[PDB]
C-alpha cells in the first residue's frame, strides 16, 4: 500500500520485464487478486524468470527477487510460492523456494493452499511450462 | 484472496 513500496515494486517489476525479453522468456500471470495486482505480479513474475532465466543469469533475477520480498515484507505478513518445474529446472526453482522462505517462512497451511492453486494451472500448463503460484496475506 | 498464478515458457 505505502506508495513507496509500490514504486520500488514496479520498478522491480520493470526490470523483471526488461530482463523477460532480453532472454526471450515469456510469463502469463494467469490470474491474481486486483487488491494485489503489482505484488503477486512482481513475485510471480520473477519467481517464474529465475527458474526459466540461464544459470549464469539467474542470480541478477534471484537478486531482483530478493530485493522485492524484502520491500514487500513491509507490506506483506506471510508469503507462501508453490512451483512445478520441468526436470531440466528444478534446482532452480528450489533456489527461488529457498529464498522466499528465507524472507518469509513458508510455513506448511499456506504453502499447499498455493500448491492446490499451482495444481489448479497445471491442468491446463503445458509439460514444460514452469507454473508460480503465490498467496499473501497483508499487513 | 491474496492468491495469483502464472506461468511461463522457455525459448
Amino acid at each position: 500500500m505505502p506508495p513507496r513500496v509500490r514504486r520500488r515494486v514496479e520498478e522491480l517489476l520493470r526490470r523483471a520485464r526488461e530482463l523477460a525479453e532480453e532472454l526471450g522468456i515469456r510469463v502469463e500471470v494467469l490470474e491474481v487478486d486486483p487488491e494485489y495486482e503489482l505484488e503477486l505480479t512482481a513475485v510471480i513474475t520473477l519467481a517464474i524468470l529465475a527458474v526459466l532465466a540461464p544459470p549464469e543469469r539467474q542470480d541478477e533475477v534471484l537478486e531482483l527477487l530478493r530485493e522485492t520480498l524484502k520491500t514487500l515484507s513491509e507490506v506483506v505478513e506471510s508469503l507462501a510460492v508453490s512451483i512445478w518445474a520441468p526436470p531440466e529446472r528444478e534446482e532452480a526453482a528450489r533456489r527461488v523456494e529457498r529464498l522466499v522462505e528465507e524472507a518469509f517462512n513458508t510455513t506448511p497451511e499456506t504453502r499447499e493452499r498455493a500448491r492446490k492453486l499451482r495444481d489448479e494451472a497445471r491442468r491446463d500448463a503445458e509439460p514444460d511450462e514452469v507454473v508460480v503460484a503465490v498467496h499473501l496475506v497483508p499487513k | 484472496p491474496g492468491f495469483g498464478v502464472g506461468r511461463g515458457l522457455a525459448p
